[PDB]
């Protein structure tokens, strides 16, 4: 199988387009990038109209040969990492399921299906109804569920590249000293980051971006995102990765995340008005007003 | 082997017979390679290794040659091509097929063939003087297109079946104009029965068009004269039925029994096979220009847009360029750049559309440009239509019920503003036409589209294209102490729809016609007509640009068509209360006092202005200085078009919006 976000229920074009790591080693957010893969596709020898099918519809000669394809043409662009081996599992005349899509099916299950503290009270009401849906798809009976599943990652997949095209454009991310912040507080569909979900999401796009960038440095990064209604700000803390082709010599225990720590030492000493309840220690619920003054106290926080 | 040299002398008594020798043929494809290969213009870039690395991107099935880079080089090769099309094409093809196939090895698998497109051709003809000489030869001819036949398949490799025999016939090429006329076996030694061998073969495209000459060509009098040109695979609807169209291709012969019977005498009919393409509808400048599309740009090109784009104020030296030549009407210059660059059409979950072109009005005194302005916006823009007053009529501007002479069923046709698609219309003095043609584009100037409900046809059409129209007041003259209801003839209606109106008024001020008369006397003395000197030219053409343009124009064209294509900016993060209390303010100053009709229509074009402006940028969101200097825009277009008496009330009340 390859490093490609839903090769057997898409196309291949679409295969392509929302990869992160073909994303951050191409960098199709812009023109050139585009233009980089319309090359590779041109030279691979598969027709841009053929690449635009549907994989059951896709030409059987092109399907066969797709290894042969790949191994010899990959290597010049340096996507050479998407080839790799996984697990198959088929059940009758039905079709053949690869293990990543059917995580990616459940994480889309998961994120959407189906004064302020009732508001609060019932946003976790719904969290909680979701985990139903998603133990439900794991029973070989209930199919269309699966498929549900495999439209909402699809779109929950165009939702993330379209918002980080505009993060990555107008230069949101701040770099200072000890982090980089990056505070999401206008736009559209901001009311699908309240779930935790959705933002790792993002954050790891992110980060997968960062990573292959020739940047050498291993920040950690915030991420925040308002809700209007509540007008709380969701923040998260992710911690830096090394590219995933690297050599084994940096290989250790991964980088430690020590945003608990640092949370807890700023809630202690201040009476800002923050909500450390999730099971994950690097998810806080700060309101609005304390935002820029509690950062600030960050920044000299350290351990970061 | 034989040498560039060995070419010159030529034996068989013919040219034909000399290309099409084997030993020939083959240092003909070794310069033709050597040449694809290691050409270099003056800047020292392979032109043609660019053109191949396009054309896998693009997938495309052609490549385009400029006849001038191979005379220059090799001119016996040009001189060969230019009297041998038909065999030198053949050679040519294979050999741009195997140029290809160095930068993207099996690419046989999406296309089998490269075609090549000869451009730049140095002998024009007419139709009128075509004669028996120009026999197989390459000619170029201009004309208007005027039916078209319509795309079907055609056979390109032939087969036979006999049948008492039972033998098949090799592939035959057929002549796309001649019957392949097959009477001998190779193993039934007799005439036989010949089938077509059904299935398994290949076709290609093909259509048939008719071109008359132009109007403009022909003698003033005379009968116009018309020729029939084929058009093959990857030409085909490239031309449109009323365009005026540029044909470089081969001029052939054939037997025909009807003419021979008619006339009398052995004649024979004529027919030419179209090998390259140019688009002429609303060029002027064809004076100058190398190539088969002016509006094209090159790798290099779209970096130095791109190289560009970053310099700060690039929006003030974009409408410093637009018509450099008029002196002063800097707003009339806003408005056109605006126009021209455009806003962004858009759909609300598909059920609610949204026009995104700006119209202009120019309302203004005698002899302040108007009309030049109107023929500039022509020549800049991609796809420009003119008309002028009573010269136009309600289905002239819109679609047209036709007889069709072959299959007799009613069918439409197009008009000035279904031919101007996706580009501009330009009505020159409006004011002077026929209300029952005047109000023929109320549904094309808000909803974009066409209707037609007449002898069985029902149906819609589609016409995104913008109007800068030219008026004249009432008297011939702005009265300044009059509204604007008052001045013009036109209702709201018609008013309602344009975004931007500029009145022009002639006031008598020493200076101000000083400096007039001085620029006018120095421009007429700049246009008087009195290595190698063909780049002489070039280089002191552009040191008369230099002064009075900060940018070229040819630069500029290519700009502004990239920018109208690829850039979609978007309205993410902006101030809604400072539009709307202008959009509230505006209303409330019209009704109290002023007559210029103010609707929520009014309220979109604030935001399709600011997107005009961020696409001047190369910019995919709207910032706060495009918004802003919309707003004054259309403060401004608003203000000066008050009596003398409130204008200056109006002008401080509106002035606290405007800060910057
Ligand atoms: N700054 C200028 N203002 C006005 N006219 C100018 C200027 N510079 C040059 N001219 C010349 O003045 C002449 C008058 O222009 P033009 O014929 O367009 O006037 P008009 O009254 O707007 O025309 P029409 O009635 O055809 O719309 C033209 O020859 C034009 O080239
Ligand atoms: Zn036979």
């Amino acid at each position: 199988d390859y490093y490609l976000f839903l090769l057997r229920h898409s196309s291949l074009y679409d295969s392509f387009y929302y990869s992160n790591y073909v994303n951050a080693k191409l960098s199709l957010w812009n023109e050139n990038g585009k233009k980089r893969l319309h090359k590779m596709f041109a030279r691979m020898g598969i027709p841009l109209s053929t690449a635009q099918e549907t994989w059951l519809y896709m030409d059987h000669s092109i399907k066969r040969e797709l290894g042969i394809i790949f191994d010899k043409n990959l290597d010049r662009y340096g996507l050479q990492d998407i080839i790799r081996d996984g697990f198959v599992r088929t059940l009758g005349y039905r079709g053949s399921i690869s293990a990543s899509e059917f995580v990616e099916a459940l994480t889309a299950l998961l994120e959407v299906g189906n004064n302020s503290a009732q508001k609060l009270t019932n946003l976790r009401k719904r969290w909680v109804s979701n985990f139903w849906l998603s133990w439900d798809a794991l029973d070989d009976r209930k199919v269309e569920l699966l498929n549900r599943g495999i439209q909402l990652a699809q779109d929950l997949q165009r939702a993330i590249f379209n918002t980080g095209v505009a993060i990555l454009e107008k230069k949101l991310i701040k770099h200072l000293r000890i982090y980089r912040l990056c505070v999401l507080q206008d736009g559209p569909d901001l009311d699908l980051y309240r779930n935790p979900l959705t933002l790792l999401r993002l954050g790891n796009w992110l980060i997968e971006c960062c990573a292959e960038s020739e940047d050498k440095q291993l920040l950690p990064m915030v991420l925040a995102s308002i809700d209007e209604n509540t007008d709380t700000y969701l923040v998260a803390g992710l911690t830096p990765r090394y590219p995933r082709g690297l050599d084994t010599i940096h290989t250790k225990k991964p980088i430690l995340n020590n945003f608990s720590m640092a949370f807890q030492q700023i809630t202690a000493e201040t009476d800002a008005k923050v909500r450390i309840d999730n099971f994950e220690s690097s998810i806080i619920e700060i309101r609005r007003e304390d935002l820029s003054p509690f950062l600030e106290k960050l920044t000299l926080s350290g351990l970061l | 082997e034989l040498t560039l040299e060995s070419l010159s002398n030529v034996k068989a008594n013919s040219y034909s017979e000399w290309i099409t020798q084997p030993n020939v043929s083959r240092t003909i494809a070794r310069e033709l390679k050597s040449f694809l290969l290691e050409y270099t213009d003056e800047t020292g870039r392979s032109v043609y290794g660019a053109r191949i690395r396009t054309l896998g991107e693009m997938n495309s099935e052609s490549l385009e040659v400029n006849y001038r880079h191979l005379a220059e080089s090799k001119a016996i090769l040009a001189l060969f091509l230019a009297k041998c099309p038909e065999e030198m094409l053949k050679i040519f093809d294979l050999v741009a097929m195997e140029a290809t196939e160095l930068h993207y090895p099996d690419y046989a698998r999406i296309h089998s063939e490269i075609h090549v497109r000869i451009s730049d051709f140095p002998t024009i003809y007419s139709l009128r003087e075509l004669r028996e000489s120009n026999l197989s030869s390459l000619v170029r001819v201009t004309g208007v297109v005027t039916r078209r036949t319509g795309v079907f398949p055609q056979l390109k490799y032939v087969k036979f079946n006999c049948l008492k025999c039972g033998s098949i016939l090799g592939p035959f090429f057929q002549d796309s104009n001649e019957e392949i006329r097959i009477s001998f076996c190779t193993n039934c030694k007799s005439k036989g029965p010949f089938r077509v061998n059904g299935e398994k073969t290949v076709y290609r495209n093909y259509q048939r068009v008719t071109l008359q000459e132009a109007p403009g060509t022909v003698p003033p009098g005379r009968l116009p004269r018309h020729r029939e040109v084929i058009l093959l695979a990857d030409l085909v609807d490239v031309s449109k039925p009323g365009e005026e169209v540029e044909v470089t291709g081969i001029y052939k012969n054939n037997y025909d029994g009807n003419l021979n019977a008619k006339n009398g005498f052995p004649v024979f009919a004529t027919i030419i096979e179209a090998n390259s393409i140019k688009r002429r509808e609303g060029n002027t400048a064809n004076e100058g220009e190398e190539g088969l599309d002016v509006f094209s740009w090159t790798e290099e090109e779209e970096r130095e847009f791109r190289k560009i784009s970053r310099d700060r104020g690039i929006i003030d030296k974009i409408i410093s360029s637009m018509a450099p030549s008029i002196y002063g009407h800097r707003d009339i210059k806003t408005a056109v750049a605006c126009s021209l660059f455009g806003g962004v059409p858009k759909n609300v979950n598909g059920k609610h559309s949204i026009r995104g072109d700006i119209n202009v009005l120019l309302l203004g005194d005698p002899g302040t440009a108007k009309s030049q302005i109107l023929k500039y916006v022509e020549k800049t823009a991609h796809r420009a239509v003119f008309a002028t007053g009573q010269g136009a009529s309600a289905v002239g501007l819109t679609a047209s019920v036709r007889k069709d002479p072959i299959t007799k069923e009613w069918t439409l046709e197009g008009g000035a503003l279904v031919l101007a698609d996706k580009g501009v219309c330009l009505i020159d003095e409006f004011d002077k036409m026929n209300d029952q043609d005047r109000t023929s584009i109320h549904e094309a100037m808000e909803q974009q589209s066409i209707s037609i409900s007449k002898a069985g046809i029902v149906t819609t059409l589609q016409a995104r294209c913008s109007i800068i129209a030219a008026a004249n007041p009432n008297g011939g003259r702005y009265n300044s102490t009059l509204p604007l209801a008052q001045n013009v003839s036109l209702t709201e209606p018609i008013l309602s729809r344009f975004d931007i109106l500029c009145v022009v008024r002639d006031l008598v001020d020493e200076e101000a016609d000083e400096r007039l008369a001085t620029f006018v006397v120095d421009s007429h003395v700049r246009s008087h007509p009195e290595l190698n000197a063909r780049q002489r030219r070039l280089q002191r053409q552009r040191k008369k640009e230099e002064e009075i343009s900060p940018i070229p124009q040819e630069l500029l064209m290519k700009y502004i068509h990239y920018a109208r294509t690829k850039i979609y900016p978007k309205l993410h993060q902006m101030d809604m209360d400072k539009v709307s209390r202008v959009y509230a303010d505006l209303r409330r100053e019209s009704i109290s006092t002023g007559s210029f009709p103010i609707t929520v229509r009014h309220l979109e074009s604030i935001l399709r202005i600011a997107e005009s402006f961020a696409k001047m940028r190369l910019s995919e969101f709207v910032s706060s200085y495009d918004l802003d200097r919309a707003i004054k825009v259309v403060v401004d277009s608003f203000v000066d078009a008050q009596k003398v008496s409130v204008r200056r009330q109006l002008r401080r009340s509106f002035a606290i919006y405007t800060l910057g």
